[PDB]
DNA sequence: TGCCTGGAGACTAGGGAGTAATCCCCTTGGCGGTTAAAACGCGGGGGACAGCGCGTACGTGCGTTTAAGCGGTGCTAGAGCTGTCTACGACCAATTGAGCGGCCTCGGCAC
DNA sequence: GTGCCGAGGCCGCTCAATTGGTCGTAGACAGCTCTAGCACCGCTTAAACGCACGTACGCGCTGTCCCCCGCGTTTTAACCGCCAAGGGGATTACTCCCTAGTCTCCAGGCA
């Protein structure tokens, strides 16, 4: 996993970078740990698939754009 | 019956979604509510057996979701707490 | 000698032929029509020959020197044939054949076509096809000042959309030139109504009224507003006492019982629970269908689950329906005589069967229908027309026949059913009757007693009641029955059909 | 300032294990930044926005979910 | 407001043997209540589809069985059969 | 049920001088129909979670805020702004 | 009518409308205001993109296929209409 | 004879190519036709399914475009032009 | 315009739909709808199958990659 | 295990659910025929693909620093709940005018 | 240069939008309690960094078979028009019984 408070930290950055004076509680920053772990770890998944059909053993950021790309969000 | 028909109504009372709902679908729908908590429960009770635990814990629950195929399907876009 | 002056004066240049008596009368009544501005629908004879008296009628046209744009509309399959014999009677009338694809359509266009009335225009040939696409293209680039039509029974309603390419029309000429012209009920009497004098014909509220003590005198009166003028205003004539040269010819009709294999599943059908049974031995909504399909023979069922593309042993086939097992037997009678047997069927579904019934049984395979070309459909006309072929078999589609096909060479047909059309009939029986025959032609309709297709016999039989209105103003056959029928009326089992002409 | 710096070279690397990685490029890591940044933005803008719809000043689980939901990310674990 | 008491009598009649955490027990409470949530509103909106003023049981089967994939849905579809059966015979 | 008139109008409000087809009417017609759908359901269901017995401007602009994009939404709830300060002035 | 809000929706039509769907017990007097509002910013935007695109390709028509391209060139109608598919 | 035609693979093999060309692919192999015979089958039955789903929900079976074009809209791609 | 020809395209949907469940009836409409669905998801198929193989340093597609965009689109049945 | 809150049984009054009646545009195994597409043959040239050398970028181990995390501590802004009363919104009758169907003209566009 | 055909502009006609009023009640608002987030500090230790170093693997090139692509040619199936008689949806209207609402008795689920 990763780190609960700088997590939350960079998620203060995030908040105060759209509009501010906003309070986070604990269950929230949990959740949005959570969410952010299982769409990285997804995304993860498909690029090794992708690198994986790619014949090469190394993934490189192409290969996450092209997820992406796929994926249609961006 | 199994599920609590009059409170359930009463939810759907709260959501007011229609005129009145059915007679019977409200029996229907607490039936269907059971049968699919029965599969769900009754293969994270074969999961909890596989790892022979007195507590069905939402690592079981997961576990059990991943890998039955049609559980799975119906549950593809959800990711469970922990 | 008068009829001779009259076809000479009243036709100065019919070069290449000559006009028989009565319908040069039809011609003189045609010119006068024309000269009335009325016109007419032309249904004599089933195709006795009338491009004789359409060149008869036309001619008269260019000999008073009245020049004028000519369209004529035809089947494809005679567009070549009519060609021939408007060159043969009148070498010295203009035509041209108006058909092929764009490129001809371009080619014509480019060369053949004035847009001034002149004795350089040609009679132009326009085919069916020509008449359903090129209506813009060209009915808007001429005023077609003649018009005449062959094939007439082709607009059977109001809504056969050559009707509505041709209300593009600048039709103030016109001729239906046709054969029978009912079509099984008052509809398309209505149309081509409309079509030849719309000016007349203008609303179907008054005539509406006769789809089927004093109703007997009414029966006059039908004729009387417009039929009392229509039979001399329809150029047909009936055989009363004409063409004697007719040879004789009888048919009958069977009313043998249905065995019980088929008897079982109409009864599971019926209820709509033949799949129930299928499901036992392993849901087809149309039930009329269903009925005529059972009433052909049982494995079109099978055959519908089936994969048994190469269907199970011929003795089986013997054993289902009895239609077949009596059909075996009177082919043994008509082998053992050596008769050329002619066979009609409506579906391909069957007409595959008794093929391979017949394969199977040791006889030559002879199958033509709308799925084979036409070069080998010729080919398969000369053998079977071949004398040294002993081939006495020929399957052949009913729909199909209306080609034109002559086969009046074979000696004998067997119409194994019959349509819900009985003029189609009479065209399929025509295609061995026409003038020519040698041999007495006897033929036989197998209809299955207690099943709805004999409701749809009697309906049938209703619409021929219908024609001669509006032309006019259960045993088994046995070895000694059979003998005694086709000597060369009313019976058990067997009904011939009584004599349609009101006496001689 | 600057805080995505705390999402740390190891933590995309045990992540991609967790992933089934084997083999990682050291282009991976700014490009994982990135598409972290997109997502958190996206699931924080409909956060505030439903905050914003709560009348209220703080930001919840429930309303978390919701928004979770909203972006095709169910989510199972807080009502 | 959830549903502990009826997942618990349903947990000791069909697996007797083994309990359940209380993270278990919450995240499939939110289990059903999503379901609740997803079925009232696929319902909901397809009898306003319909144009229908109210929603009956055959709404809920084919609501059912749009929202639940086939062999599940063979399933509940046999017992919710049964039970508005037995409902309609009680 | 038929906008089109109004997206005549629209037309030629925007650019009167240029045309448009009939097909066209009709995919500005689902487009319209169904943004208002979307836009409804939205608002319906988040005054169903907010337990709001009411649906008005403001539970609209939070709607629109949710479903539509950034750039064009914050266009729209300026505009939507102005325009109910136009109808409050009445 | 429209005019106290200076619109040009048919406010009462899609007051009918909200009506109709029964998406709500209670209805603001306002919420057909800011529909109006919502839905003209989204017409003017669609048509004014339409009108670019024929005045870009030398056409006075609006066609499917100038629908198409312009939902496709515009990135907010894009992200707007994500499974987006039109007829011809 | 009897015959009962493949019909699965009636999407002729130049079907499959000028699909793929306005779908701006180049160069093409051989396993791509059936294989697109099997994504076109798949992606067929759950759009049916939804279909019949509608269909028997408004008591009539036959089939209907306000049908096809809500069930296009439940598997999640909105299609236009239709009325829906 | 339409690219798949519609009788073949009627025969597929008709078959497939009276496989999946009986007592079936489509109409004009309903086939061109289904034709535009097919056409459309072919085509997004299709463009996604083009760029995993310009993503593999290759020219000729190939059902494997078929199958990895198949696979990330996740609608396997 | 206590209780108090909701859950369950009974009367009535409408209005949706089902049932009966009526019509018509849709369906079905066959045909002519007619095009443009589609299926089969073949040469080839481009590419798919196996193998090798590399040299360079990432995994591994270990010393060194670092701040995340645990345990308290104070504090206070804002949430959760409640009482009021007031404006705003549902319901209903009469009115019209602008939205919807039919009809016609006239300019863009392949030819 | 042109003609043709579908969209733009026209009027006639109707039912929902409008206005006003009434009245019932949901929210706007003030205010309280409290509590949970938030700033702060300190100690501790697993964890992150840097770096040397090896090595294995992405890559770029080379070299060889194979199989789509284009093109051509011959078949043929879609597409269309048409024939045949009936039925499942559309639509309307009647009727009747299911239950919302309500009240009253009592038991079971949370603390």
């Amino acid at each position: 996993l990763i780190r609960k408070l700088p997590f939350q930290r960079l998620v203060r950055e995030i908040a105060q970078d759209f509009k501010t004076d906003l309070r986070f509680q604990s269950s929230a920053v949990a959740a949005l740990q959570e969410a952010a772990e299982a769409y990285l770890v997804g995304l993860f998944e498909d690029t090794n698939l992708c690198a994986i059909h790619a014949k090469r053993v190394t993934i490189m950021p192409k290969d996450i754009q092209l997820a992406r790309r796929i994926r249609g969000e961006r | 019956l199994q599920f609590p028909v009059g409170r359930i109504t009463r939810f759907l009372k709260k959501g007011r979604y229609a005129q009145r709902l059915g007679g019977g679908a409200p029996v229907y729908m607490a039936a269907v509510l059971e049968y699919l908590a029965a599969e769900v429960l009754e293969l994270a009770g074969n999961a909890a057996r596989d790892n022979k635990k007195s507590r069905i814990i939402p690592r079981h629950l997961l576990l059990a979701i991943r890998n039955d195929e049609e559980l799975g399907k119906l549950l593809s876009g959800v990711t469970i707490a922990h | 000698e008068t009829v001779i002056k009259l076809q000479n004066e009243l036709c100065p240049l019919l070069t290449g032929g000559q006009l028989k008596s009565y319908q040069l009368k039809g011609v003189k009544w045609l010119i006068s029509l024309w000269q009335n501005g009325l016109n007419g629908i032309l249904a004599d004879q089933m195709g006795l020959g009338k491009t004789i008296q359409t060149i008869g009628f036309l001619s008269h046209l260019k000999g008073n020197g009245l020049d004028g744009p000519y369209l004529v509309i035809a089947p494809l399959s005679t567009l070549s044939n009519w060609f021939n014999e408007i060159a043969r009677f009148t070498p010295s009338i203009n035509a041209i054949i108006y058909h092929g694809d764009k490129n001809q359509r371009d080619e014509l266009r480019r060369k053949h076509m004035p847009k001034t009335v002149g004795p350089k225009f040609p009679i132009v040939i326009t085919s069916y096809e020509v008449a359903m696409n090129d209506a813009k293209r060209i009915l808007r680039h001429y005023p077609w000042k003649y018009v005449v039509i062959d094939e007439g029974h082709r607009l059977k309603n109001h809504k056969c959309k050559l009707l509505r390419e041709l209300k593009h029309l600048k039709m103030d000429n016109k001729l239906l030139l046709t054969g029978t012209p009912l079509q099984n009920n008052l509809s398309e009497l209505w149309s081509l109504l409309n079509f030849i004098l719309p000016d007349i014909f203008t609303s179907h509220d008054e005539f509406e009224s006769w789809f089927d003590e004093e109703e007997e005198k009414r029966r006059a009166q039908v004729v009387s507003k417009l039929h009392g003028i229509l039979r001399p205003f329809i150029l047909r004539r009936m055989k009363c006492d004409v063409e004697l040269s007719l040879p004789r010819k009888k048919e009958i009709i069977m009313y043998a019982t249905m065995t019980d294999h088929q008897k079982k599943f109409q009864e599971h059908l019926v209820n709509n629970t033949l799949e129930a049974h299928l499901g036992e031995n392993a849901k087809l909504n149309n039930l009329v269908i269903q009925l005529r399909k059972n009433c052909n023979h049982p494995d079109l069922l099978q055959g519908q689950i089936d994969g048994s593309y190469l269907y199970p042993p011929v003795e089986e086939i013997v054993g289902q329906c009895g239609k077949f097992r009596l059909l075996e037997r009177l082919l043994v009678r008509l082998f053992a005589n050596n008769h050329k047997v002619l066979i009609f069927s409506q579906w391909t579904k069957l007409l595959d069967i008794m093929d391979y019934y017949f394969s199977e049984k040791g006889f030559e395979v002879c199958r033509i229908d709308g799925s084979v070309k036409l070069d080998e459909r010729r080919r398969q006309i000369k053998d079977f027309s071949d004398e040294k072929s002993s081939c006495s078999i020929f399957l052949l589609s009913t729909r199909a026949g209306g080609l034109g096909i002559n086969l009046t060479a074979a000696d004998t047909c067997i119409l194994y059913d019959s349509d819900w059309n009985p003029q189609m009939d009479l065209q399929a029986m025509d295609r061995c009757h026409r003038i020519g025959q040698t041999k007495p032609v006897h033929v036989y309709r197998l209809s299955t007693a207690q099943s709805i297709e004999t409701r749809v016999l009697k309906r049938a039989y209703s619409k021929l009641k219908l024609e001669h209105v509006v032309i006019g103003q259960q045993t088994d056959i046995s070895d000694a029955d059979l003998d005694r029928l086709l000597d060369r009326v009313k019976g058990p089992g067997w009904e011939v059909v009584l004599p349609s002409s009101g006496g001689m | 300032r600057d805080n995505i710096q705390g999402i740390t070279k190891p933590a995309i690397r045990r992540l991609a294990r967790r992933g089934g990685v084997k083999r990682i490029s050291g282009l991976i890591y700014e490009e994982t930044r990135g598409v972290l940044k997109i997502f958190l933005e996206n699931v924080i803008r409909d956060a505030v926005t439903y905050t914003e719809h709560a009348r209220r000043k703080t930001v919840t689980a429930m309303d978390v979910v919701y928004a979770l939901k909203r972006q095709g990310r169910t989510l199972y674990g807080f009502g | 407001e959830t549903y502990k008491i009826y997942i618990f009598k349903v947990l000791k009649q069909v697996h007797p043997d083994i309990g359940i955490s209380s993270k278990a027990m919450g995240i499939m409470n939110s289990f059903i209540n999503d379901i609740f949530e997803k079925l009232a509103s696929e319902s909901s909106k397809l009898a306003r589809y319909n144009k229908k003023p109210t929603i009956t049981s055959r709404e809920i089967q084919t609501a059912v069985r749009l929202v639940l994939p086939g062999e599940l849905a063979k399933h509940a579809v046999s017992e919710g059969t049964k039970a508005v059966t037995k409902f309609t015979s009680s």
